């Protein structure tokens, strides 16, 4: 039994070893009252606001979209301290660790963004940071890997599976099933076994709470549709869930298509896997035939969770989110667009959110339509890779 | 049907049970074939088998391994269920327990995953990542193929959980010796429920660990990494593998008399 | 003749040659009334906050200053849009180049951070950008000039000299010297001939107005003390000058100690150079004791400019400001003890600032004092740098 | 002082001055002091002379090396000085300007500097980066001293600027022929207001151009760079350098009679 509903729709549950139950059910727990905790919520929105940076900015783009109908703003993640929008929810998982008495976080990266947020608000708020992240991540996020230790966070390889970020998860989990009576689990995104969709999604939700505010205050009126990269579904829920209730508005996420759908080469699960169990929840998945896990693939590292939060894959199912998929050719143009035209680097993962509304407005040029790109985080990160693969070209 | 008898013969020679573990496959489908007919002529009264899965998050080092090893080799899902019906034919009595993740019972359907296992003669499945909470279609499934589900007691338990994991299961009832991942007064509550009976698993290695075991009010134990960490300390010596795996299981066997 | 002074006490003037006075005269009209314009502040007004992120933060550290009297606010430039201070005046600087209906843009840059902020300006306003840059600085700045390319600016090694900021800043004047009909030279610091120094600090005037706003709602007073590194002197006085008038309010500029001073490797001519007449202003500057100009030694490649803004020289000369080095060890240990203890990584420019206020602690720790260090940037650009560094040690 | 007797023999023989540029110790000192012997025995009627300066931000790419290597000599102003008291020693009468940088100038005072010019005989004073507006204390002393402060009266001038160049100038009045740095009706409004002669500098390289200036009404033209690229492409024929620098200061010089 649990104080929330685990499930949205057929999708999430809390498929974990029975010794985990209790961790989860107490993390429910201090959640629920953590909500309504007005101290709480203070503590946070003070972090929110003079340590990480918000509200962030809401900015129209004055160049990309001339010649057309679209007016396209972008919701400034990239501006948060830590450089993306997963500060936001790390600084209120830290915050909840507090609560129940525990000193120890626990994370899995596999970009390594969610580990350097895991690992500033660690350091901020005195909690001892362990951070799991597969070998083949390790390999070529050597800078992720050198901040997150310069903040004092002890940063473990992981060599058994396929070494990269599910291997990773699962060893946050073998941890967390030994220590969940000193450390927390902070998951990175809005996936994983219940509490943790949830709990992430009300931690990000203030992008969307923001956006609209900002949206109203600048245009009168509420976006026609709100577009965000998807890899387990964080930023995009965060974006979406404060317009869930406002039906006029598109609710449009983005998977990486990587060199192809038709390629197999990609990481876009929630349109193009099958529903599995794995990683706690019950949720579309790159699996094979037989039912093993694999790798999502994308030149984003970031978009590389092999499933997707249960939430998006339910929206989907009741068409009140929108899915669709941007290859890697396509993010790599909206990456150069952007920096060229707006002198804004976005991360590689948010440019598949901008690519996606760039076909919006260059498919039908004469279309009305006000837009919002969460752009989840500045690409400085991306920098060599966009650079070695244009030498390449 | 099998643990059953099992139990009730071993209650007549006031003797626990002992059962190994073993990863399908590994280090190959043939000397796999071969390490379990050895587990079972020195002793095991029963067998856990895993199937090789991708992500194994309730398995230690050596079990993750186990499956790494198995990978090597190209062992699938459908090639275990023909070594299963092979081992069957080969052994009537022996109960044979399935160590399971759930992606890999849900993927072609829950009622046909506990149906094959019916049809090689299976006689239980664990879903590692698959709690009470979760459990209703897979232990559903299992009892309309007459397949014991098996549910696991945690030392960080209460009556509640107690009560469930006792009208739930059947044929063993697993006793977790503690937390963490593969490498007492429980047993009293779970014989006044009448629980099936209970085994312990986890970080069992040694003969005096199953005498405890059984004393404690268990009906047996269960081991497995000491289990697999012989086979991959003899990955180049086929014979001895087999020499000191019977050495392993008699001593264990042993102790449980 | 011109509209305002070009003299701070003996300090600044225009030492150009004859045929760019023209150019300053033009520009020193264009800023007078374009600070009398309501059209021009609103539209800077919209760019810093829309675009650029302000207000920024005004962060209390809370475990750094653990143990002492001393409570520390950190001012968030790191936070600004480009990671650094930067941003600000480049953006009023790109609108006076539109007001006088320049289409082109020189700038010079040594670290390549302001070269970085000229060219996201140019792309957003629609300016051709061309960087001038010594080619041992682009040696040492491949990310910066690949940023500077991929938002379209055109970058030019300069090998003359010895092949740094100060024979980037020279050849800056010598095409401008012919091109200021059609470009207009964005200087990056409060340095060089009228009207710039003077330009400069009023476009970075908000980091001191907001900082003052936002101390007096946390504490109810000013500061003790406000503290800033000083390499060419903007970001400094862009904290200052809101105070200058607060008699109670200490201000305090760092400049780069580098080896130590009494090895003459270091980058501090305030303090111990000797008035000179180069790069348009009469100045302290490194010298020869024949006269010729040296360059600025720092681990830091910001604290370059091998002389200092003139309103520095004269707000020292009264005793307005007081001035202080600070060594390149002191300076690492600062950026440390930052990352670890606040999960905040400074440049190493801001660190010099952050490392001078952390000594004012350490030395009297039972002084009460409130201080605030101007972040001047983010460090992400100097992990690589304090990464060898360690590793060498 | 020799400015004035210059100007009043060429107009005698109604022709216009050529000056040539060089910069001091380029590339060396022996060369140099020979390089100039040359220059004036080809027909120079005066002398621009640099001081190696570190950062000579009003010369185009040709002068900027002509530093560099009077640098890679190890040429000092104080070196500069010595050989200007020789050159003087040598032609009593041809008119000496030094093309300076402010800070080399202001570096050990002012008053100082121009009291060195004074000392070892050189005629005037041009300071590149000091223009009419900072000019006050350099033309003072300058004046004090009996040495010619030389203004540059930029082509995108005014009248205003115009009365001031004319009041303050001494020597000659440099007419920049352009704006950049190095690599008509202005001339009438001088004289006009009584300026000092007007010599024209900036891309002058060829016979021709000496002659329109002169015919334009200036009082003679100055080569700098054409000059010192014959520096340049000779340096390892220090004969032909000779020579070649022999061959156009005469064409040069011809054009202005
Ligand atoms: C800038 C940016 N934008 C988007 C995403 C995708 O995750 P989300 O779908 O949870 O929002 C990431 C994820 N990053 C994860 C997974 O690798 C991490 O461990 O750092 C990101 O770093
Ligand atoms: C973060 C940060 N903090 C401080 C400074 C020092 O300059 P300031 O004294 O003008 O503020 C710089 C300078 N940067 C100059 C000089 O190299 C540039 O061309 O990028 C900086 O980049
Ligand atoms: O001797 P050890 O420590 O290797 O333990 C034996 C391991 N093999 S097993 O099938 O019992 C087994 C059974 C259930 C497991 O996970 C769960 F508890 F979460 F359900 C993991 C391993
Ligand atoms: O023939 P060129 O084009 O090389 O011109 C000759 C250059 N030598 S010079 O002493 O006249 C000379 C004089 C003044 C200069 O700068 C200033 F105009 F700003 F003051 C630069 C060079
Ligand atoms: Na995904
Ligand atoms: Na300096």
């Amino acid at each position: 039994t649990t104080l929330l509903n685990p499930y949205f729709g057929e999708f999430g549950g809390m498929y974990v070893p029975q010794i985990l139950m209790p961790a989860l059910n107490q993390l429910e727990e201090a959640f629920v009252s953590a909500q309504k905790d007005p101290e709480f919520q203070a503590q946070f929105a003070d972090l929110l606001k003079n340590y990480a940076g918000r509200p962030t900015a809401l900015t129209k783009c004055q160049n990309i979209t001339a010649g057309t109908r679209t007016t396209l703003y972008l919701k400034r993640e990239d501006l948060l301290h830590g450089g993306a929008h997963k500060t936001n929810q790390v600084l209120g998982q830290a915050l909840l660790a507090k609560r129940m008495g525990k000193s120890e976080i626990i994370a899995e990266t596999g970009a390594g963004q969610h580990g350097v947020a895991s690992a500033l608000a660690s350091a901020l708020l005195g909690l001892k940071c362990r951070i799991y992240m597969g070998a083949k991540d390790v390999e070529r996020q050597s800078p992720n890997v050198f901040r997150m230790r310069l903040m004092g966070a002890e940063v473990i390889p992981v060599h058994s599976g396929s070494a990269t970020l599910k291997d990773a998860c699962n060893e946050a989990l073998r941890d967390w099933s030994g220590s969940y009576e000193t450390a927390h689990y902070m998951l990175g995104t809005a996936a994983g076994p219940h509490p943790y969709p949830t709990i992430v999604r009300e931690f990000q939700r203030m992008i969307g709470e923001e956006t609209k505010a900002q949206i109203l205050d600048k245009e009168g009126r509420l976006p026609d549709a709100v577009i965000a990269c998807v890899g387990g579904g964080s930023n995009a829920i965060g974006m979406f869930a404060d317009f869930i209730n406002d039906t006029s508005v598109g609710l449009i996420g983005v998977e990486p298509g990587g060199h192809g759908i038709e390629t197999g080469e990609h990481g876009a699960p929630l349109k193009h896997g099958r529903v599995g169990i794995y990683f706690g929840m019950k949720a579309p998945m790159m699996q094979t035939a037989d039912g093993q896990i694999e790798e999502s693939y994308s030149i984003s590292a970031g978009l590389d969770f092999p499933s997707v939060g249960p939430q998006h894959a339910y929206l989907n199912s009741i068409g009140r989110a929108d899915y669709v998929s941007i290859t890697d050719d396509e993010a790599l143009e909206a990456f150069k667009t952007l920096c060229r035209h707006e002198g804004i680097i976005p991360a590689l993962e948010s440019s598949h959110a901008l690519a996606h509304a760039l076909k919006m407005m260059r498919e039908q040029p004469e279309k009305e339509q006000l837009l919002v790109v969460n752009l989840s985080g500045r690409g400085d990160k991306d920098i060599f890779t966009v650079h070695d693969i244009l030498k390449a070209r | 049907e099998r643990y059953e008898n099992l139990f009730a013969q071993l209650n007549d020679r006031r003797e626990g049970a002992f059962v190994p573990f073993v990863t399908l496959g590994d280090p190959g489908i043939e000397q796999s074939l071969k390490i379990i007919d050895t587990l079972i002529d020195a002793g095991a009264d029963a067998l856990e088998l895993g199937v090789p899965f991708s992500d194994p998050l309730a398995d230690g080092p050596t079990i993750q391994n186990a499956n790494l090893r198995a990978f090597a080799a190209g062992v699938t899902p459908a090639q275990c269920f023909e070594m299963l019906a092979l081992i069957r034919e080969k052994h009537p009595t022996i109960p044979i327990g399935l160590l399971m993740y759930a992606n890999l019972v849900f993927n072609n359907g829950i009622d046909a995953f506990y149906a094959r296992c019916e049809q090689v003669g299976v006689d239980s499945v664990l879903v590692a990542d698959v709690p009470v909470e979760e459990s209703a279609p897979f232990r559903q499934a299992a009892l309309r193929h007459n397949i014991a589900p098996i549910f696991i007691c945690p030392p960080n338990a209460d009556d509640d959980l107690l009560r469930q994991v006792a009208s739930y299961g059947r044929g063993y009832t697993y006793l977790l010796s503690r937390s963490g991942v593969t490498g007492h007064h429980l047993i009293e509550k779970l014989k006044e429920y009448h629980a099936a009976p209970a085994l312990q698993g986890f970080g069992i290695s040694s003969p005096e660990q199953v005498s405890a075991a059984v004393r404690a009010g268990a009906a047996g134990a269960i081991s497995g990494s000491a289990i697999v960490k012989i086979i991959e300390k003899n990955l180049a010596s086929p014979k001895q593998m087999l020499a000191e795996l019977r050495s392993f299981v008699s001593a264990m066997k042993a102790a449980s008399r």
